[PDB]
């Protein structure tokens, strides 16, 4: 081994990943409201259709 | 082999036969574990029992079995409930699981009461038994030298005591910089992880505290703070500090990025407390 | 200590053996510290598992005698890894043969059948082969018989129970009553009324009152010598068919059609 | 300020009162609940309008789960053009503090077949990518 | 990698391995949810650019 | 010569190493890693055995090893000791490259990325002492050495994958030489094997694997088979853990078999059905797999006639297996005529070849569905016929025999009948119209539900391929 502070290093990535965790629950959001898009663009079609 | 004989002696009278019985179901208790759930109400039926004096093993026992079936939920309160068995558990280093799920616990409960009340932790409301594992983590935390880990974990249990207790046997004043960074790292922290308004205000304000102990400082990192909770009260005593601390280069650096930063409504209400000090007309 | 129970066996009381039981299950725990518990038996450790052995086997049929089901399922349980353990070292006496039979009379007379075929896949490799069927045969031949709904031969197996007379007659009681409870499910069904004289004959007694005696216990009314089925099959089955979790699930006509219909636009 | 914006029909007063509704709130975050769902539940343009921007004003600076899910509701849920993009905008505004994240939502929003969507898309990286540039949002604005 | 060939303080270096998985086991449990994401977003997404 | 077949063997090898460590190294890949493994490992064991079988030794020689030279040194020296070169770490054509072990960073102990690799040429090693029937000591040390080994690692899901695949030779190793002949050494071992399969996929949950997972699920159920032990299976289904989200279909269409196996015993037929059926339909139809459908094939029957549906004719009878189920075809006909003779005949006849399957104890059960079938015959032909005529015509003791067949036969409703004792005669009660009942319903239910299922299918699937041709640089 002969190596330390890999723990140092380590922890680093506990801190910053609980944060870019919340980051990419905002494209978790993307999945929720492509349904509310896509739902309403049935009725966009039928306006589209007039 | 099968674990049903083991089971079987449980019934018999004589407590002798039945606190044996039990220690040789611990030594293929997540490695024999089938017969036992289904036979369950038995090891439960001699914890409740006030008379058999082996309850301890028998609530260690549940515990494990639960911890199999996939329900971390009732393994956590078992585990309390045995009133030690918790030496067990740092010699097994394939069931410190439940441990963690013990953090997890406490920090759902700790958050829910925060809101309504400001310590919960000292009320009876959490239970007592529960927090001691809690604390106990930080500090195997801190047994690997690593204090990282530590106010990590201290955080979500919304524990302002531990944190300042960490801080401050890791401040001794080995340089003036070196206390800072750990600061710096713990202020910007609060700012983009606790989005509670009163927890977040709590942390600062502690910072503020280390540094305002401290006769030199950098006072450019308290500046941050200042501005943050957009407090005229917090500045107004950091300009006191440095009243009496005075220079003519000192003074002029920090007001320069100070008067930048700030905001407009801040400024308004600062200037009419620094004349209440006897502050020179210059700083304003 | 040991010797107490083995002179107490001879002598033919059973309850001495089991009262004075426990004690001795003390001195089980110092024998089992003796030996590594199957992870090896050798000669050295032999003469200190044939007192454990010894000891389970006999307190096994003391206690089927004083109808000491508990005890039993204690001794049952104990002696399996015991046997099992090796492919022979100490897995071979005439009492294991005979325990067996006990066994397997016992699943029998709970009447339920699955924990029968359970032990039965466990018993046809080594042991079953190893001590052969000869007592075995017994248990597994009328189970067979009760599959088929031949009583005949059920009933019959009770009788040849005699000559192997011991401790089979404990179980051979509550044998019979559940035969004839068998028959008494199926009569319902098939027909709806009989003579006296052709119900005795089925039920098996000898004598036309002890037929009327089961008649009341079954809750069937017997006047002018006849049964009737018309009544009472329909009454147990409505009492017992009323249960509410799963009486509100039946899935109706309504809900079939709505279930359909969110398939196909989803 | 919301009285008299219910009981005049004035083009130009309206359209400042329910502005000013969202000026006043600022660094509020979560105090903000009260007025935000008034005024989205208002059928005049002006009012749903403005309300779009007390969720911008409102919970700048920080970024929240909550303030996007609202906004995204918004747009598709009015059908009047400039409530459609008034709710792009005030993404931006939240959303200034990863700035990177931005360009990843509004890609989906200049998709749009409706010109206004796109039209505060615009306005959106703006806001978020104005103090230090960004070769993302260049993709997008493209 | 892990190593648990040599151990010492007993068993303290193992002891520091075993609760670090269990740390970020909070953090995989989540990861569950992003990782079916990947999926349903490229799947809805691709039947929005159809309409 | 010797030093020849080394070095072309090594390069092959080298190949293989850059495609895999590429993989891990770039972060993990998931399903696509499990994919490449197995083609590399069928093409290796192929080549293990021309050109000397030092093949797996070259690999080992020309890179790092915690503890990989050590199990090789023990292995060639118990195959005749040799020196040719062979001696890990003696020819070095690493030369300074991150790929193939850096020089300078083994001797620090600074890279430590063997561990996945290590693994893999286990892997290979156990699967060449299986081909080679040299399993014996050779696969018991391997054994030994690699438990402590994955619990000196705290694992990664890319290694998980490879260690699904040990797994699978090490429960068969004990199996194996424990099927050769029983000793004494076998059972001491069998206790050992369950518990730590048993501890191992505790661990194997947490980590959130599902390669690991299913795999040891798979094990365990067949150890109980073997065992007798229908009660730990039982509560080993009712864990409920068996998940289906990345599983590969070997390790689903094994875990169908071995369910039909379970329910049967303990009087469950209509559950077996379900999964004898799929369970042939995940197993794919190839030559090399025809001893897995032989198997099926043969559970298809007892199942099947239990529940009292009788199977296909046909679709034994046309078959290439139909020699092996030819004692099985004799069991389908004697039920079908009813004849209690013909199906006493079959089993006494080839008992031997019956025994081996384990068919066998549900025969003696399948004795019940012949008597059945005999009377019911008779009872669709005819409607009133003297019980006295019912007695000749199958040979039957008595009048009271007779009566108490057709008893049973009528609680179940099989038969559907009605006795009379006093006018002589049995006499069918059969409505024998299911079009003015409320079953049709029922029926239409499963197959519209079904139809659905397979529209949602292939909804979800079509888009995928689409979306990644779309990511790929094209007009």
């Amino acid at each position: 081994n002969n190596n330390s502070a890999l723990s140092n290093v380590n922890s680093d990535i506990y801190f910053k990943l609980k944060k870019l965790e919340k980051e990419y629950e905002l494209l978790t959001l993307q999945e929720d409201y492509i349904k509310d898009e896509q739902r309403h663009l049935k009725r966009e079609l039928k306006r589209a259709q007039e | 082999t099968t674990a049903a004989p083991l089971l079987a002696l449980l019934r018999e009278n004589q407590d002798s036969v039945k606190t044996y019985a039990l220690e040789s179901i611990n030594n293929v208790v997540d490695q024999l574990w089938s017969e036992i759930s289904n036979e369950l109400p038995d090891i439960e039926a001699l914890y409740d029992d006030d008379t058999f004096s082996d309850r301890e093993m028998a609530a260690l026992i549940a515990s494990k079995v639960y911890y199999n079936l996939g329900e971390y939920e009732s393994a956590v309160k078992y585990a309390l409930a045995a009133k030690d068995r918790f030496d067990i558990d740092e010699k097994s280093q394939f069931v410190e699981t439940i441990v963690s799920k013990s953090i997890e616990m406490y920090v759902q409960e700790a958050s829910k009461q925060y809101t309504k009340d400001e310590q919960f932790y000292t009320k009876d409301i959490i239970d007592p038994k529960l927090t001691s594992i809690f604390e106990r983590m930080i500090e195997k935390c801190l047994k690997a030298s690593e204090l990282k880990l530590a106010l990590g974990i201290a955080l979500e249990g919304y524990r302002l005591d531990i944190i300042e207790s960490a801080l401050k046997s890791k401040l001794d004043q080995d340089s003036t910089s070196e206390n800072v960074k750990i600061i710096n790292y713990l202020l910007t922290l609060a700012i983009t992880t606790v989005t509670n308004s009163k927890f977040r205000s709590s942390i600062l304000r502690k910072s503020f505290d280390f540094l305002m102990n401290m006769p030199n400082c950098d006072y450019l990192t308290l500046n941050k703070v200042v501005v943050n909770l957009n407090d005229a009260g917090l500045a107004l005593q950091l300009f006191k500090k440095l009243k009496e601390e005075n220079d003519e280069g000192l003074s002029a650096q920090i007001a320069f990025d100070l008067v930048s930063s700030a905001s407009q409504q801040l400024l308004e209400i600062l200037v009419t407390e620094l004349t209440a000090q006897g502050y020179d007309p210059a700083l304003l | 200590l040991t010797k107490s129970l083995s002179i107490a066996f001879e002598n033919g009381d059973y309850a001495a053996c089991e009262k004075l039981l426990p004690p001795i299950k003390i001195e089980l725990i110092k024998n089992n510290l003796l030996i590594p518990d199957l992870s090896i038996q050798n000669d050295i450790y032999l003469n200190d598992l044939m007192i454990t052995k010894r000891i389970l086997e006999v307190g096994a049929l003391a206690s089927i005698q004083t109808f000491n089901f508990d005890s039993f399922e204690n001794y049952f349980n104990q002696l399996k890894p015991y046997y099992f353990s090796n492919n022979h070292k100490l897995s071979e006496s005439d009492k294991k043969s005979k325990l067996i039979s006990l066994y397997l009379l016992n699943l029998l007379s709970q009447n339920n059948t699955t924990k029968f075929h359970s032990e039965l896949q466990y018993l046809d490799k080594h042991i079953k082969n190893l001590e052969d069927d000869s007592l075995l045969s017994y248990p597994i031949k009328l189970d067979r018989w009760l599959m088929e709904g031949s009583y005949q031969k059920a009933w019959d197996l009770l009788q040849s129970g005699s000559q192997n007379i011991s401790e089979f007659d404990s179980f051979t009681d509550i044998l019979k009553s559940a035969i004839r409870d068998e028959i008494a499910k199926n009569t319902e069904l098939s027909y709806d009324f009989l003579p006296l004289s052709n119900i005795k004959a089925l039920l098996f007694f000898n004598n036309e009152k002890e037929t009327e005696k089961f008649a009341l216990e079954r809750n069937w009314p017997i006047v002018n010598s006849k049964v009737y089925f018309n009544n009472q099959s329909k009454e147990k089955a409505d009492y017992e068919d009323e249960m509410m979790h799963e009486e509100d699930q039946k899935t109706n006509i309504i809900e079939k059609a709505m279930d359909y219909a969110i398939s196909i636009e989803n | 300020m919301f009285t008299y914006s219910q009981e005049t029909q004035h083009g130009n007063i309206t359209r400042g009162l329910a502005v000013g509704l969202a000026l006043i709130n600022y660094g509020r975050q979560e105090l903000a609940d009260d007025l935000i769902t008034k005024m989205l539940a208002s059928d005049e343009s002006l009012l749903r309008y403005g309300g779009a921007f007390t969720i911008a004003l409102a919970y700048a600076g920080t970024g929240n789960n909550s303030a996007v899910k609202r906004l995204l509701h918004v747009a598709v849920s009015d059908s009047n053009d400039d409530v459609r993009r008034a709710a792009v905008i005030a993404l931006g505004f939240v959303l200034l503090r990863d700035y990177t994240t931005v360009p990843r939502i509004v890609q989906l929003l200049s998709k749009s077949h409706n010109a206004h969507v796109r039209c505060g898309t615009a306005f959106a990286l703006g806001i978020a990518c104005a103090g230090k540039g960004l070769q993302s949002a260049i993709d997008v604005l493209d | 990698m892990t190593a648990a060939v040599t151990s010492s303080n007993i068993v303290l270096e193992t002891h520091e391995s075993g609760i670090k998985p269990y740390f970020e086991q909070k953090i995989q449990e989540t990861e569950l949810k992003i990782r079916s994401k990947t999926e349903n977003v490229r799947r809805l997404e691709a039947q929005r650019n159809a309409l | 010569l010797h030093h020849s077949e080394k070095k072309y063997a090594e390069e092959d090898q080298v190949q293989e190493l850059l495609k895999v460590l590429n993989e891990i190294s770039k972060t993990t890949l998931t399903l696509d890693p499990r994919y490449i493994w197995r083609s590399l490992k069928d093409l290796s064991s192929l080549r293990n055995q021309e050109l000397l079988n030092a093949e797996t030794l070259c690999f080992t020689v020309n890179v790092l090893y915690p503890d990989s030279s050590s199990f090789k040194k023990n292995l060639l020296k118990f195959i005749t000791s040799n020196h040719k070169s062979s001696v890990p770490g003696s020819a070095e054509l690493r030369n300074s490259y991150p790929a193939s072990f850096y020089s300078v960073n083994t001797e620090k102990k600074t890279i430590e990325v063997t561990a996945e690799i290590n693994c893999f040429m286990h892997l290979l090693v156990q699967l060449f002492l299986w081909d080679s029937k040299e399993l014996e000591q050779l696969v018991e040390f391997n054994r030994k050495v690699v438990i402590p080994n994955l619990l000196c690692y705290y694992n990664l899901r890319s290694l998980n994958l490879i260690n699904a695949k040990l797994w699978f030779y090490i429960y068969l190793s004990h199996e194996t030489l424990a099927r050769s002949s029983e000793e004494i050494n076998s059972d001491n071992q069998n206790i050992i094997l369950r518990s730590t399969m048993m501890k191992f996929l505790k661990i194997a949950s947490l980590k959130h694997d599902n390669e690991t997972k299913a795999m040891l699920i798979n094990l365990i159920l067949r150890d109980f088979l073997n065992n007798g032990e229908v009660d730990s299976a039982s509560d080993f289904i009712s864990k409920l853990e068996y998940p289906h989200t990345d599983v590969s279909s070997s390790l689903e269409a094994r875990y169908f078999f071995y369910l039909s196996k379970i329910n049967a015993i303990q009087l469950d037929y209509s559950t077996a059905n379900e999964y004898i059926i799929a369970a042939i339909r995940k197993a794919p139809h190839n030559s090399k797999s025809l001893g897995f459908l032989q198997q099926s094939n043969k559970l298809h029957c007892c199942i099947q006639l239990l529940m009292g549906d009788i199977p296909e004719l046909s679709f034994f009878h046309q078959s290439n297996m139909q020699k092996s189920l030819l004692p099985y075809y004799h069991l389908t006909k004697a039920v079908k005529l009813g004849d209690l003779k013909k199906f006493t005949s079959t089993i006494t006849k080839y008992k031997q070849l019956l025994l081996k399957d384990d068919t066998y104890q549900l025969c003696v059960r399948l004795r019940s569905n012949v008597i059945k079938t005999g009377i019911r015959i008779i009872s669709l032909t005819y409607k009133k016929i003297s019980l006295r005529d019912i007695c000749l015509k199958l040979n039957l003791d008595s009048e009271q025999t007779v009566e108490y067949m057709v008893s049973r036969a009528i609680r179940d409703g099989v038969i559907e009948a009605k006795i009379n004792h006093e006018d002589g005669f049995i006499e069918t009660t059969e409505l024998l119209n299911i079009y003015d009942s409320e079953d049709p319903q029922q029926v239409f239910d499963e197959r519209i539900k079904f139809a659905n299922q397979l529209h949602d299918e292939y909804l979800v699937s079509m888009r995928y391929p689409e979306d990644k041709k779309t990511q790929q640089n094209e007009k």
